């Protein structure tokens, strides 16, 4: 039902947007009513280099799925980049993390099983990896579902914005940081750390090169076996694993029995952040 | 160094505002609405290193300003920084005009350590082609005297040193991290395209560098250049602190150079 | 900033030819009796002020041994040098440039309340043939409400450029704002025409009496046909002998500016 | 014997800017003056082109000339070094100067006026003791004389000068001639007469000059053909001053050329020198 919106609204431009609230902002269209959100990206780069991005980016249309955030159309203005997508009124999770502190464990599995269902998607059709799964990165709504969100879809702008923000947390593999081979086991990693960090609300355990240090150094750390259900930890140290070549694959993500007792329970999640805002 | 608000009209801006005031100026304005009194201490050790600033080859202060917001006033830059003319325009520079801007800056970063100032944040958006010809240094808002725990960095990853990106002491900025920024500097001066740009990954860079298994490239410098340029360019970048050569040194190399010609 | 410098300087041989240095690259250096002392604080009290790109920059000071005074080296010649020596070809543009450069820095130094007193063609360089710089501010000073008080000393310069209330010398203070205006014009006659005021007389005395009693003013005949109306207004009413009816230099600015945009 | 002059052969003396020096090919001892000139080269050249006109000036009162060339951004005028020093050093020596040592040099200056008329036709218009040498032998010569208008109009610039004798009609640019060099000298006698101006920035002085009539010597401390002397060189109105050939013929000269004056012995036991 949302892709005859998309088709109401025609050319977009910078002057028929105002200010209402890189950096994300919010962004409306008067006569349409409907709310957007706008990404604005700062480069220094060529203008050759401007016009193939924008030209990797137009393939975000037929991105299209109800665990992949909605596209409209992406641009240039005043030296910057603007990016154009559909808006969650819920925000990120990491803003839920911190009014709430804790999530509720089926929250954390709905989560996963969106997240691992928009992998599988990624790498069916476009046959593309994500590169920056983090808490960050995920969005939720007022009525439930789920979407990932800044994945890396152009190289030539991945190589553009390879310096920029200088990096307090990092969510990274181990195996892509030493330069060597890297696959969705990367993005797999970066899901196993990003559901634990939900699931403690901080790193259990500096600048970015102790952090850098400790990951290729040492394991991962592992939640207490008393607290909890011995099947969620098996879920987590399935997919904290350094090797690549043992970690988890997405089959068997599919088939693993977390993942279907949680796809069996009914967990309502509009009702939850309802009773969460009032 | 006082200068009221209602004589300097804010015009264009291009954060950064083209003014105008007994001339064309450049005033940095911080544009906060919640000033923390941090900010303020940032902002009076800026102003009391800009007042010890007086060189040809400087970005040349010239008034603060209180009420508001915090702006600095500076003058107006004509041209465009080394970085847009380096890697976003692409001006095919010759050789001798290249060596003249690195014994400029060279000059200018010797008389910050004569003067006894450490800039730490030594990069190309730093470096400003006046005309074409003269270089200025400015955005001294990192800038520090020597005489306590350093603050966390936030420049950009390049430029930093393996003991700044390890940050193992409490004060690993010195002389040698402006050397081998310096280095850098002349890295993609000679070449003309960054360094480490076959990774696209920024803390892949971040930790190949601090482990010290990464390194400059020197395969893509022309080999009719005099092998004393090269040899300069091979000990700027040594890795130890220890064996880094100081600015006055480097300058000599650069004349004894330049007088070879016939 | 301030502060002393060392030996780090040269000293090649123990109003000469050249007193060219080297400290962090090309630098000038100028030259205990207490006259002299008196005129070296006064110049470094200016000088410590002066912090502007049409204003030649002031480096540091030396008290040891000698009495020195090191600035930047500026690449190119006098102004003076450019008019009655060489006569460079200069196209009207370069001059309205050089004519706002030097308002500029006038209404700068005026702004901050600074009297050099002292304007002649011999002051003011072109900087790579480009940029005006002035300096020489060994007669410089700073107005105060007791300036009045002090009686000046005799000027001691060349008469062509100084106005003739400061010529004569009846009011204790005869230096304002209105001197300087006065010999600014001077100075845009001497760029607009191309030679030294009164070229016809070859007398100093006669100047000084001719000039001091307001019977003489210079030639405004000998402007180019082609040179801007406003032009000759300016520089023929910053040339009046009433000290009050010279305008100020806001004004001059202003209609400067006016001039340059008016020009299609 | 002086061939041509070149700045290496003089070797520096010492100073009386003037440096006293000499030519080493030659040995004898000469005059040198140095004034900064910032003119354009192809008059530089007119100025030594012009300045080659002093070869045909000779005199028993007037400076010798030697050479002038051009070196160092310098121009360089070489004349006869003549060591008993200018009326202005002899005056701040001797105090005073006595009536009869007046009325030689008046000899000398109307003698060396009459000459630069007769022969070519030209002006001093720089009256001034300064400018008036003495010899140990007892000879006044005349020097700094306005030869070429050139290097007037290159000199019209910097002249120091506090004070000034210069004539009343060339202040507002009326018709000039020898007269005025003729009050200039009546300035310069009574000047040294006295010993000093005997009545104060320099517009006052010009002021002076040009609005007021001159002051009067008293007739008690000197012989009446004195004053008489005087009041007919300090006349303003340029017509009513005595021009040459009436001073030559006044009861003064005429007295004046009639004594018998040890005047080289008298400057000899001022200057305290044995040859
Ligand atoms: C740490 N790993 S890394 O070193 O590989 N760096 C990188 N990682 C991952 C990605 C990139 C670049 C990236 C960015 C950031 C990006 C952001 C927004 C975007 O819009 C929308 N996206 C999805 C849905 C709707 C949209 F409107 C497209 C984007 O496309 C991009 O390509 C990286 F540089
Ligand atoms: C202030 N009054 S003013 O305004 O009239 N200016 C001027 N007055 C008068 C003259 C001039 C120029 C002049 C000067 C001063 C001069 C000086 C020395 C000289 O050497 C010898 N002289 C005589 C004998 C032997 C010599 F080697 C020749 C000179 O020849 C000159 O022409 C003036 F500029």
């Amino acid at each position: 039902a949302f892709l005859t919106q998309k088709q109401k609204v025609g050319e977009l431009k910078d002057d028929d947007f105002e200010k209402i609230s890189g950096v994300v902002f919010k962004v409306s269209h008067k006569p349409s009513g409907l709310v957007m959100a706008r990404k604005l990206i700062h480069l220094e780069i060529k203008p050759a280099i401007r016009n193939q991005i924008i030209r990797e980016l137009q393939v975000l249309h037929e991105c299209n799925s109800p665990y992949i955030v909605g596209f409209y159309g992406a641009f240039y203005s005043d030296g910057e980049i603007s990016i154009c997508m559909e808006h969650m009124d819920g925000g990120s999770l990491d803003q839920v993390l911190k009014k709430a502190g804790r999530i509720p464990e089926q929250i954390l599995g709905k989560v996963s099983i969106a997240v691992i269902k928009g992998l599988t998607y990624l790498r069916e059709k476009h046959k593309i990896m994500h590169r920056d799964v983090k808490p960050s990165n995920i969005l939720v709504n007022s009525r439930g579902e789920i979407k990932l969100c800044d994945f890396g879809v152009s190289g030539q702008l991945i190589d553009a914005m390879a310096n920029a923000f200088v990096g307090t947390r990092s969510y990274m593999s181990p195996e892509r940081l030493q330069g060597t081979h890297y696959s969705v086991q990367s993005d797999i990693w970066s899901m196993g750390l990003s559901l634990v960090e939900m699931a403690v609300g901080r790193y259990p355990i500096m600048a970015i090169f102790e952090l850098l240090d400790y990951i290729v150094n040492e394991p991962p750390p592992k939640l207490p076996s008393g607290v909890f259900s011995l099947e969620f930890q098996d879920f987590v140290n399935k997919c904290l694993i350094k090797n690549p070549a043992e970690r988890a694959d997405l089959k068997q993500l599919m088939v693993h029995a977390f993942i279907k007792r949680s796809d069996a329970e009914e967990v309502d999640f509009a009702g939850w952040l309802c009773s969460t805002i009032g | 160094w006082e200068i009221e608000a209602s004589e300097v009209m804010l015009s264009t801006r291009i954060t950064v505002y083209k003014g105008k005031w007994h001339g064309d100026v450049a005033v940095k304005i911080l544009k906060v609405v919640d000033p923390t009194p941090e900010q303020f201490q940032a902002f009076r050790n800026e102003v009391a290193v800009l007042r010890k600033t007086r060189h040809v080859n400087i970005l040349l202060f010239m008034g603060y300003m209180t009420k508001d917001n915090l702006a600095i006033v500076t003058q107006w830059c004509e041209g465009s920084s080394l970085y847009k003319h380096l890697h976003v325009q692409e001006t095919k520079f010759q050789m001798f005009q290249l060596i003249d801007i690195a014994r400029q800056t060279a000059q200018g970063m010797d008389y910050l350590h004569a003067k006894n100032i450490i800039h730490r944040d030594m990069k190309s958006n730093n470096i400003f082609l006046h005309e074409g010809l003269t270089v200025k240094i400015g955005d001294f808002g990192l800038a520090t005297v020597k005489s306590q725990q350093v603050e966390q960095p936030t420049g950009s990853v390049l430029w930093m040193a393996p003991e700044v990106i390890r940050m193992q002491d409490n004060n690993p900025f010195s002389f040698q991290s402006d050397v081998y920024s310096y280095g850098i500097v002349l890295y993609e001066l000679m070449t003309g395209e960054l360094p480490y740009s076959h990774i696209n990954n920024r803390d892949q860079i971040i930790f190949m560098v601090g482990r010290g298994y990464a390194s400059p490239d020197l395969s893509k410098l022309y080999k009719n250049c005099p092998k004393a340029m090269k040899r300069l360019v091979a000990d700027c970048v040594k890795k130890v602190k220890e064996e880094r050569p100081l600015f006055p040194q480097i300058l000599s190399s650069i004349e004894l150079l330049q007088h070879s010609l016939p």
